[PDB]
């Protein structure tokens, strides 16, 4: 895909063509979801279900992927572009956060698309302290003709009622760290969460002040080099204190997510904060666990 | 010469003519002249004032034959000839302009305004080449004339400080005529025919051409300073980025020939992060204007190591390494080109 | 065959038409496009 070339010059049936596509998307899980809650008990559904983690799930996550890894995009995702990514995105997370046993079996592939979709889409969604300052944001850009005429909710809280807030994620986040519960109980927030944190602060990194203090108060998101610390340490002590049973890839997938932040960290910071898990991996040595 | 005007683009082109001349006019009023009889900057008064008909003939003719040949250019530099609909030409937009901006010319000063016209970047890119064009074609009308660049002027000997390319020409000036020409293509466009832009051709030229026939200078330690044993250092300080390599030559390195093409030596090509030794592979990142380039050689084992700013710099794969193996030789010695 | 597949007769008149497009056309795409990735990606910007 070349977003750049085909938004400003491309044939405007293509262009209907390639917003209908994300549109088709959209529709497609949102009825699926739709169903499978409905479906608490047990062909066409079947079918829908299949044909969404056969196709769908790695669809909308290469998309994503090489939105966010080539961080474009952003003229590609105008009107109604956007309000199909918030359906998208509230359907897929309202259910990767609820469980149910259909879900227990493809979890990890909404695992990597929710990531996928965190990078690649480009609005502050996690904050709306902020959020009008961004300019690329479609309640900014569509004017207030526009958003009462489209079916907007008009609140950007309302938008996504569904999430939580970035502040009070990160809080239940450390709380969760410090009670150390087990992946059992709750294994959804340690596969989805984390690589959704990861990928939307490593996206938003220069977005922050830390890299650019001018327009101060002008940002349209704020977060810190601090708030990193904190998410590189409590995933460390999630990798810690479930390392005794229950082993599991999710380790490296969680650890593949959090390479950015880790290789965008400074070493300085790195020394005498990650030793912790170099000396861990002799300290598990005995164990099979593999980390890292 | 070549070229010649289309029907649309000539009958499109008188009423083009008369627009350009009125603008001329009521710029004319805005800088403030006046009619007279005779055009002096202290009586601050002008003849052609009055209409293109009443306005001196020679005048007329040479605003005329501008247009057709700007417009001419227009065309020759591949500009898309194209309209929208003939009824937006045939609604010319006709506002009143205040009393004040009323001038002694009984139809309007601005019949349309800037402002509901938003011309696109590639037509200013395109002016650009306009202004470059015409700028050029009054140079050559100048030294045809006999004129030649001076810092001074001088009409005794017919210098000139305008005299020089555009990309040197003075800001006033330039800006001066580039509005001029800002407002001409405007109302090109709004009168109802959009041109469109020529093909924003992204090709670089790649400055392959350089003075005389040398493409590189090598330079080099003494022979006699050759190396056969022992650990050795040195630093290259990349002042600009570009087509650099340092490395470590033998003796018998050829001073015409690139490093590395040869065996008789070993460099570094940061420009397009490549090790260079009877050909070209992949090592290492791109340096930047200042970075430090130091280059070690273990004559011991015969490896060889490379340093950008202090770190490693190291291969497709994980080694550090940038060549394993090699023969003593006659030694080795540092190397740049 | 979404039309035919819905009526009794299950026998496809371009079974050889998509046997070829599955076995061929879609195959060469993705081969091309992954040997050329960096061709479509290019966009002015100077790559290659
Ligand atoms: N041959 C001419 N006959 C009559 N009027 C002329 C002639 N040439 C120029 N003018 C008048 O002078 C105006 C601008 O002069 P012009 O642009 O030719 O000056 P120039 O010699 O290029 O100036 P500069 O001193 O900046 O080099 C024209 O708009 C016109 O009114």
């Amino acid at each position: 895909l070349d977003a750049r070339t085909v938004m400003k010059t491309g044939l405007e049936s293509v262009k209907s063509a390639l917003r209908a596509f994300l549109d088709n998307a959209a529709e497609d899980l949102e009825k699926t979801m739709e169903n499978l809650k409905q479906g608490q008990f047990t062909k066409g559904v079947t079918q829908i279900i299949n044909y969404t983690t056969v196709a769908l799930l790695p669809m909308l996550s290469s998309l994503f992927e090489h939105i966010g890894q080539h961080q474009f995009g952003e003229d590609l995702i105008l009107e109604d572009v956007q309000v199909s990514c918030y359906r998208i995105l509230t359907s897929l997370y309202a259910l990767g956060t609820s469980k149910s046993i259909y879900v227990e079996r493809q979890r990890s592939a909404l695992g990597e698309c929710l990531a996928a979709f965190a990078g690649a889409f480009p609005v502050a969604f996690l904050e709306t302290h902020l959020d009008k300052h961004n300019i690329y944001s479609i309640y900014n850009t569509k004017s207030s003709r526009e958003r009462a005429a489209l079916s907007l909710p008009t609140n950007v809280e309302d938008v996504c009622p569904n999430i939580p807030s970035l502040e009070k994620l990160m809080e239940e986040i450390v709380e969760l760290a410090e009670s150390g519960i087990r992946y059992t109980q709750m294994p959804h927030v340690m596969e989805v969460i984390l690589p959704m944190l990861c990928s939307y602060m490593s996206r938003w990194w220069e977005h922050g002040p830390e890299n650019n203090p001018e327009r101060a108060e002008m940002c349209c998101t704020a977060l810190n080099s601090e708030h990193m610390n904190t998410l590189l340490g409590n995933i460390l002590k999630i990798i810690y204190n479930n390392l005794g049973i229950d082993e599991g890839a999710w380790m490296k997938r969680l650890a593949v997510f959090s390479q950015p932040i880790i290789n965008k960290v400074k070493p300085q910071l790195l020394k005498t904060h990650f030793l912790p898990l170099m000396e861990k991996l002799k300290k598990k040595a005995a164990t099979v666990v593999s980390e890292e | 010469s070549q070229i010649v005007l289309p029907p649309h683009l000539e009958r499109i082109r008188e009423k083009l003519a008369e627009n350009i001349h009125e603008l001329w006019v009521m710029n004319k009023i805005e800088l403030g002249w006046q009619y007279g009889p005779v055009r002096d900057d202290n009586k601050r008064q002008h003849p052609c004032l009055v209409e293109f008909s009443k306005l001196p003939e020679q005048e007329r003719n040479y605003n005329l034959q501008m247009s057709l040949e700007t417009l001419k250019t227009l065309l020759a530099l591949g500009c898309h000839v194209g309209i929208s609909d003939e009824h937006a030409e045939d609604k010319v937009k006709k506002m009143k302009l205040p009393k004040n901006y009323q001038l002694t010319s009984g139809y309007k000063p601005a019949p349309m305004d800037l402002s509901f016209i938003k011309l696109t970047p590639s037509q200013e890119a395109m002016v650009d080449k306009l202004a470059e064009n015409a700028h050029n074609v009054w140079a050559r009308d100048r030294i045809r004339q006999g004129w030649t660049y001076g810092i001074q002027q001088d009409v005794k000997n017919r210098r000139n400080p305008r005299l020089v390319p555009y990309t040197l020409l003075d800001d006033r000036t330039k800006k001066s005529n580039k509005d001029s020409l800002r407002e001409a293509v405007r109302t090109l466009l709004g009168y109802g025919y959009n041109l469109e832009a020529p093909d924003q051709d992204h090709a670089a030229r790649a400055e392959v051409c350089s003075g005389t026939g040398e493409r590189f200078r090598i330079f080099r330690a003494e022979k006699t300073y050759a190396v056969k044993a022992g650990r050795w250092y040195f630093e290259f300080e990349t002042v600009t980025a570009g087509d650099m390599r340092v490395g470590w030559s033998r003796p018998g390195c050829q001073p015409d020939q690139e490093l590395g093409s040869d065996e008789r030596a070993f460099a570094f090509d940061g420009f397009k992060a490549q090790r260079w030794h009877q050909g070209n592979e992949h090592y290492g990142r791109s340096w930047q204007a200042g970075d430090v380039v130091g280059c070690m050689v273990d004559m011991n084992e015969h490896t060889m190591m490379f340093t950008l700013n202090g770190e490693i710099l190291l291969d497709d794969s994980g080694s550090e390494l940038a060549f394993k193996d090699f023969d003593v030789g006659d030694g080795f010695i540092p190397v740049c080109s | 065959f979404d039309g035919g597949s819905r009526g009794k007769g299950e026998h496809f008149p371009y079974e050889q038409e998509i046997k070829f497009f599955a076995k061929v056309v879609l195959p060469l795409i993705d081969q091309y496009f992954k040997n050329h990735r960096l061709y479509f990606l290019s966009a002015a910007s100077r790559p290659l």
